[PDB]
RNA sequence: UCGACCAGGA
């Protein structure tokens, strides 16, 4: 319990089965996942002690946190992935589903909105029916890259009177972000109204996603043959760039960058060329992957994943490192007994040319394990250390 | 495996030949040529970390032993048979792993910590600890009703008896967003 | 630290946690068995005399 | 399928965990830190087999 | 240990009605029917058939939580048409279609030599 | 021919022979 | 069980890190996530 | 002919392939659900164990006895014990099966679903007989015995639906597919280069004409024509999985009309 | 959990009818979230599945051995030869409505392990109970019925 | 209850750009050179290629829950093929006597630049869009 | 440990096929894939049930009392 | 029911 938010008053709901159940947006302040996590519950025994919980400790009151003067809870996982998908220009809903989606918002006025398209087929947009969850008198204007009051990209965000005018609804809008829909609804309409907003956005989006679906398979790690050629020759060119710097340093032509060894200087430029390579090899994939790419869609919504995940799975893992430096000579002048002595090549000092899709070589595997072990140690130590700092 | 420069009919080659391999499998089927046979015939050797320092190992036999006179873009990128001075050859690089990590399918396609997490959870997986559980009086015993041998297996599992005493079932899995549960 | 700044306490429960899309932000799903154990001392008043009599 | 390699003590099956240690009769040179009046040390953990 | 009986899915509890018809305050000529001990099987079928009725302005159903075998159905009709009659007619339409289906299936099955 | 070089598939026959002789708890027993 | 009978304990420069010399001798992956990470090795 | 039409493609003892035309998707799907979950079957629901010197646990053996398919033709003329006015069970609401087996042979003695014996009075109704689809006439290997190995038990089979427990599931997998050519655009195909080549063509494509390329999207068009395949486990014949599924759904609806009339 | 440190507790159980389905009538035994894959880069989980799908259809054992010449491209070719879409995806239908899911679900077998952590051996509640002698505060642990 | 704007335009360009059911249309009036138009169109229900001739009408009518078809006694204000309902969100003064009005039909945006609509187009949400030919 | 009556996924009786599967393999010398399809195991969910089974009951039966 | 060790979980 590192937070005042790690302890929050909740309203009981006696349900069957042996697990305490919680709303998914409340998951972040408690820092919980359901991989086997267990949680504590304390019952107040006094009328004045219940009032303390309900009036001070209650979850809705804790929405906007004073830690960083922004909300500490936003829309997450399924709902965040589905809210982007729901709010695309291309996404339209016909009457049958609209009615069910409308009935799902408990606070709904009972007034069916006029469909954006009336013409051959009455068709409602995603933005249209998601706006039913957003309360009246809620104004939000964002502006991202090429946002021009006509956002041709369906960029930024413009909500007037709790109706979406333009923009795809993702993490920047509906997450626990500073100017976000949640910081605004909490400030403008109160905590108990923003608590309803979470439920309504959830109930509508989860319904839509249930009937639309979403998945991930190996296919999403696969990139074009041409892209794969480009990626292979991108690593190849960087290997040569390194070899050239290796030949230059071996012929005593290299000059050290002040307060640095010649070796410290060579290493920096080698580490650099290989990390530049992993990045451009990665970017080559991220570009080639269509908008249908499920991993790209989770990256796009801001639900899970980042550039690096696409890079290491599809193109190239990259340089492995222990103690900030590359794989050192644990043996006399070599990293493994499969190499010759005084070998400073990317392969020797732990560069992983391959992607998790193509698979790692035994050497690549051992070095990758070496770096991974470093992370596992760091996590274990910086818990006893960081824990005592807190006290 | 021991690699020797002497192989009259050419260059540096592994002491073990196709004959030895067939001589071994003859004894495998007849259940004379044992592991001790390879050792006393000087085809295989025991190397500690200190002796490892003075030798040069090759990863694969066939791949890391011919010469030079297109490449499948689906395969992983490997180095070369750069050296001539090879003293030894690796029996199998998959033999770098232990009993727990040996049951992971494709660990060479995962992020390293994920493999550490499995060779930890596998230790807590219900299955069949021994075929004599009905005659043992242990404090706590967990036997999985209908165990299933995995469809995706490693060659090392043979020696681990995993197929014989499994610890899971082959569940038909969907990776999808459904009810949100 | 062990007995005064912190203590083991009565009217407490712990169990595995699960996520529910059909629970309101501020609700908590409580297993029936946990509800049947964890008690609250409601004072007998004329506004609840009939209700409390029914629970007893 | 039982492999042995364990003992039975008062009914319970016991494993003796392989205990790691630094090898004896081994010459090793170590650099000592900046505050120390001694710069380097040659150590040998000499013990009978 | 905290699992409810499985019969609780299809068997009406102690003093439980199949239908609970409640007038909807939000809209005129609107009603909300609660179907106890029922799943999507009945839910989706009625909603779909109510939509065929041109005198029906709104029809939707929801299983508010999957632990419990119940559902709500909101019906709004054209001024003068009682939503209860709208549901009655929709139900009869379903039975008539199923009767036709069964008769047609049976006359087809007898034409087979397997 | 009996003097033919070994393949990558062949190495499993050697490993089979190792475990047939040694077993998995050889270190504890020896 | 098999895994228990092939376990190691290191009682206490950088002991926890996976050393280059551990190749083919000790398992790179199988170590505890806890305060025994890198001290408990498996053959 | 009448309303929703039916066209039988291929029939058998345990599989019916048919085309359900002139129907709405909701009806096609609701029928699918009823066939899986709500047709009454007969299945062992109580096991009294007298002797078990087997290698298998009493409840392990009991679990398999439930999963054994029992004749369920005249299931409609058996009461649910819950509504039967007896104390526990009787002939009006149950079928009593007996099972006695002993390892006489030196070799392994097998225990089969044929080895069950109806001990109750079936009053001539076709019920309780363990379903044997097996070539050799044994059907379902319940257990295996050694030599002194014995198993003496009694089973009480009751009427039930799959919602209570899946052992009462009259149907195995149900094949369901509509719009083989994605004309309705109810799916958006995932691809690398061409979705048409990367996605295997359905057998059902031969029963609908292709989209004819240059033709604009028909928004008016609705999902009607369902390519189905009901598979029977054996308890009730394939035709009855369909017919009784149709009948149960009708009764399900009729009870709502009934409820409205009480109201 | 799968054999790729891809652990998780059950959150609900749906019967066969409520479950999504392939045209063939195959229904999942388990449903895992796609969000578990990107940050974790557990690619071998996806390959185990593709290989296991083929292994089940072909009747041959899937060699998920590490340092082999088995590629995703290789496996996919064998799967397309079995009449399914090469990268594992299968068109699924919603169990409640019967309508086609707009998305195609990566479906196939995967080896899942039942872990020794079960909720009824964890679930505990106290509202007054045994107290320690010395301190007069509640006893420790669920075993002793502690606070 | 009356018409707000009516003119006949010619399509310069049709741009989807990552969209499979949407296209951003670029068109200029045949009547006034000062008049231009930008509009996102659901091409799935109403497709448009370049050089098309379309009559683009606005109108206020033919605040009330939406009702289904029942096209019997319905005053079918559809002498047009494409009909949309939107909101005016911006009234841009683009120099001179030129004024631009921005509409949002459920996210499908529209921008109409002109001069004379001073006696017409209201900042009042309630506006339809009708397109024939 | 002894053949499951019915497939976990689709509920098809798989329990009456163990001996028939094993016979098709030894006596008939058929491959596993063909053996399964000859038993009428068409969907991979049924096909695993038999292919992936480990009849541990044959080991258990070796213990005398 | 005095508390030490060991093994685990998040
Ligand atoms: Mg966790
Ligand atoms: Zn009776
Ligand atoms: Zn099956």
């Amino acid at each position: 319990s590192l937070h005042k938010m790690s302890m929050m008053a909740h309203r009981v709901k006696v349900i069957p089965y042996s697990t305490f159940r919680l709303n998914l947006s409340v998951t972040s302040p408690y820092n919980a996942d359901f991989d086997g996590d267990e949680m504590n519950l304390h019952v107040p025994q006094s009328e004045e002690t219940r009032a303390e919980l309900s009036q001070l400790c209650a979850v809705p009151l804790q929405i906007v946190s004073p830690q960083s003067n922004k909300p500490c809870m936003g829309i997450v996982q399924d709902t965040l992935c589905g809210i982007r998908k729901l709010t695309l220009r291309d996404t339209f809903i016909e009457l049958d589903q609209v009615l069910n989606m409308l009935y799902w918002v408990p606070d709904w006025d009972g007034v069916i909105p006029t469909p954006a398209i009336i013409k051959p087929k009455p068709l409602w947009s995603g933005k249209q029916i998601l706006s039913v969850a957003i309360p009246n008198g809620i104004h939000l204007q964002r502006f991202d890259e090429g946002t021009t009051l006509l956002s041709p990209k369906d960029n930024g965000m413009l909500i007037i009177d709790g109706q979406i005018i333009f923009g795809v609804v993702e993490k920047k809008t509906v997450g626990s972000s500073n100017g976000g829909l949640i910081h605004v609804v909490t400030r403008e309409k109160g905590p108990q109204v923003c608590a309803k907003l979470f439920g309504n956005i959830q109930k509508v989006v989860n319904f839509w996603l249930l009937h639309n679906g979403f998945s991930t398979g190996i296919g999403d790690t696969i990139a074009d043959g041409p892209t794969m050629r480009e990626i292979t020759e991108t690593i190849a060119e960087a290997k040569k760039k390194v070899l050239d710097v290796t030949k230059e340093a071996q012929a005593n032509l290299l000059t050290a960058k002040h307060g640095m060894t010649l070796r410290e200087s060579f290493e920096d430029n080698v580490v650099r060329f290989l990390n530049e390579a992993r990045d451009k090899a990665g970017r080559l994939a991220e570009v080639n992957l269509k908008d249908l790419n499920n991993v790209k869609q989770m990256v796009m919504a801001g639900s899970k994943g980042s550039f690096i995940n696409i890079a290491q799975m599809s193109a190239c893992v990259g340089q492995q490192s222990v103690e900030g430096k590359r794989i050192a000579f644990g043996f006399v002048d070599r990293t493994l007994p499969h190499f010759s002595k005084d070998d400073y090549s990317p392969e020797s000092k732990g560069f992983v040319e391959n992607s998790y899709l193509r698979g790692l070589t035994p050497q690549e595997f051992f070095f990758h394990a070496m770096g991974g072990r470093e992370g596992l140690i760091d996590t274990a130590v910086k818990t006893a250390e960081t824990g005592y700092i807190q006290r | 495996f021991i690699v020797e420069d002497d192989e009259s009919l050419g260059h540096k080659e592994l002491k073990v030949r196709k004959g030895h391999i067939a001589k071994l499998m003859a004894t495998e089927y007849q259940d004379e040529y044992t592991w001790s046979s390879l050792l006393n015939e000087g085809l295989v050797e025991y190397i500690d970390a200190e002796e490892e320092e003075s030798i040069l190992i090759a990863m694969q036999p066939e791949d890391l032993e011919p010469a030079e006179a297109d490449v499948d873009p689906a395969k992983r990128i490997r180095v070369s048979h750069h050296a001539t001075t090879f003293t030894h050859c690796e029996i199998h690089p998959s033999m770098i792993l232990g009993v727990a990590a040996s049951i992971i399918p494709f660990p060479d396609h995962n992020q390293s910590p994920r493999n550490t997490y499995q060779s930890a959870m596998g230790k807590q997986a219900m299955g069949v600890f021994l075929t004599n559980y009905n005659v043992r009086m242990d404090t706590m015993a967990n036997i999985l009703y209908y165990p299933q041998k995995p469809l995706g297996t490693t060659r090392a599992m043979e020696y681990l008896k995993f197929r014989e005493l499994p610890a899971g079932q082959n569940a038909i899995v969907a990776i999808a967003c459904y009810s949100g549960y | 630290r062990g007995n005064l700044m912190g203590k083991r306490v009565d009217f407490s429960a712990r169990t595995v946690i699960s996520g529910d899309p059909n629970l309101e932000l501020d609700q908590v799903g409580v297993p029936k068995s946990i509800a049947k154990t964890l008690t609250y001392p409601e004072v007998v008043t004329p506004y609840n005399i009939d209700r409390l009599t029914q629970l007893v | 399928f039982d492999m042995g390699g364990y003992f039975i003590i008062n009914g319970s099956e016991k494993v003796l965990i392989a205990q790691e240690r630094s090898a004896g009769n081994i010459v090793q040179v170590f650099k000592k830190a900046a505050p120390s009046p001694i710069s380097h040390v040659a150590e040998i953990r000499s013990a009978l087999e | 240990m905290n699992a409810p009986d499985r019969f609780e899915l299809f068997l009406l509890g102690e003093g439980e009605s199949k239908l609970k018809i409640d007038p909807d305050t939000k809209a005129p000529n609107a009603v909300v029917i609660t179907f106890e001990k029922e799943d999507h099987t009945l839910g989706n079928l009625i909603r779909a058939e109510l939509l065929n009725d041109r005198k029906v302005l709104f029809a939707a159903y929801k299983v508010e939580h999957p632990f419990f075998a119940r559902f709500k159905l909101r019906i709004q009709t054209t001024e003068g048409y009682d939503p209860k009659d709208a549901l009655k007619n929709a139900c009869n339409s379903i039975i008539n279609k199923l009767g036709a289906l069964k008769t047609n299936f049976e006359t087809e099955w007898n034409l087979q030599t397997l | 021919d009996e003097s033919a070089p070994i393949t990558a598939e062949d190495s499993w026959a050697v490993i089979s022979a190792f475990f047939r002789e040694k077993g998995l708890v050889s270190q504890q027993l020896d | 069980t098999l895994s228990h009978l092939r376990r190691t304990n290191t009682p206490i420069a950088k002991p926890r890190q996976l050393h280059n010399t551990h190749w083919g001798l000790v398992c790179p992956a199988e170590t505890p996530e806890g305060q025994a990470c890198g001290l408990v090795k498996n053959l | 002919e009448e309303g929703p039409q039916v066209k039988i493609r291929e029939a058998s003892k345990d599989n019916v392939d048919f085309i359900l035309s002139n129907v709405d998707l909701a009806m096609a799907n609701s029928l699918r659900r009823v066939m899986i979950a709500e047709i009454p079957t007969l299945a062992i629901d109580s096991v009294e164990v007298e002797t078990n010197t087997t290698v298998l646990a009493d409840e392990f053996i009991a679990h398999r006895l439930g999963l054994i398919p029992l004749q369920s033709m005249d299931i409609e003329q058996l009461e649910y014990s819950r509504d039967c006015f007896c104390e526990d069970h009787c002939d009006k609401c149950s079928v009593v099966l007996t099972l006695q087996a002993f390892g006489e042979s030196e070799s392994t003695t097998n225990v089969y679903s044929k080895d069950l014996v109806i001990v109750s009075n079936l009053m001539g109704r076709n019920i309780g007989h363990p379903i044997i689809q097996d070539k050799e006439g044994n059907g379902v290997l319940i257990c295996k015995l050694r030599k002194g190995q014995e198993l003496k038990l009694t089973c009480v089979a009751k009427k039930g639906i799959a919602k209570e427990h899946a052992k009462w599931g009259p149907a195995a997998a149900i094949e369901f597919e509509y719009d083989p050519w994605n004309k309705l655009k109810h799916t958006d195909y995932w691809y690398e280069q061409d979705s048409a080549k990367e996605w295997p063509q359905s057998k059902n494509c031969e029963y609908e004409d292709p989209p004819n390329e240059g033709d604009p999207f028909d928004y008016k068009a609705q999902a009607d024509t369902f390519y189905m395949n009901v598979e029977s486990v054996g308890s009730i014949p394939v035709d009855q999985v369909v017919v009784r599924g149709i009948d149960t759904l009708q009764k399900k609806v009729a009870s709502i009309l009934l409820a409205l009339t009480q109201m | 959990a799968s054999r790729h440190g891809q652990k998780g507790t059950i959150g609900i159980t749906y019967r066969r009818e409520d479950m999504p389905f392939t045209a063939e009538g195959i229904v999942p035994d388990l449903i895992i979230n796609p969000h578990a894959i990107p940050s974790r880069m557990t690619v071998a989980h996806l390959i185990e599945c593709l290989l296991s799908k083929v292994a089940a259809l072909s009747g041959n054992e899937g060699d998920a051995s590490p340092f082999t010449d088995i590629t995703v491209e290789g496996i996919s070719k064998l799967l397309r030869e079995h009449g399914y879409q090469s990268r594992g995806f299968e068109v699924m239908y919603n169990g409640h409505t019967g309508k086609k899911l707009m998305a195609q679900i990566f479906f196939g077998p995967t080896y899942y392990q039942r872990l020794r952590h079960m909720v009824d051996d964890k679930i505990h509640a106290r509202a007054r109970g045994p107290m320690q002698v010395l301190t007069r505060q509640p006893v420790e642990g669920r075993s002793r019925d502690g606070g | 209850s009356n018409t707000l704007f009516d003119d006949i335009f010619q399509v310069s360009e049709v741009d989807p750009g990552r969209y499979n059911k949407v296209c951003r249309i670029e068109a200029a009036s045949t009547t006034q050179d000062q008049c231009k138009l930008t509009l996102d169109i659901n091409v799935e229900l109403f497709p448009v290629a370049a050089q098309d001739s379309l009559t683009v009408t606005i109108a206020s009518s033919l605040t009330r829950s939406w009702r289904p078809p029942q096209a019997g006694d319905r005053s079918l204000a559809d002498d047009y093929d494409y009909v949309m309902y939107g909101t005016a969100y911006k009234f841009e003064e683009v120099s001179k006597d030129l004024i631009a009005v921005y509409y949002s039909f459920g996210g499908l945006l529209m921008r109409l630049e002109g001069n004379y609509r001073n006696l017409n187009n209201l900042k009042q949400e309630n506006a339809y869009l009708l397109i024939r030919r | 440990m002894i053949v499951p009556v019915r497939c976990f996924s689709c509920g098809k009786v798989v329990g009456d096929k163990w001996e028939s599967y094993l016979n098709l393999l030894q006596e008939d010398e058929l491959d596993e894939g063909t053996a399964l399809s000859r038993l009428g195991l068409k969907r991979y969910c049924c096909r695993r049930m038999i292919l992936t089974h480990v009849d541990l009951i044959e080991k258990f039966l070796r213990y005398n009392p």
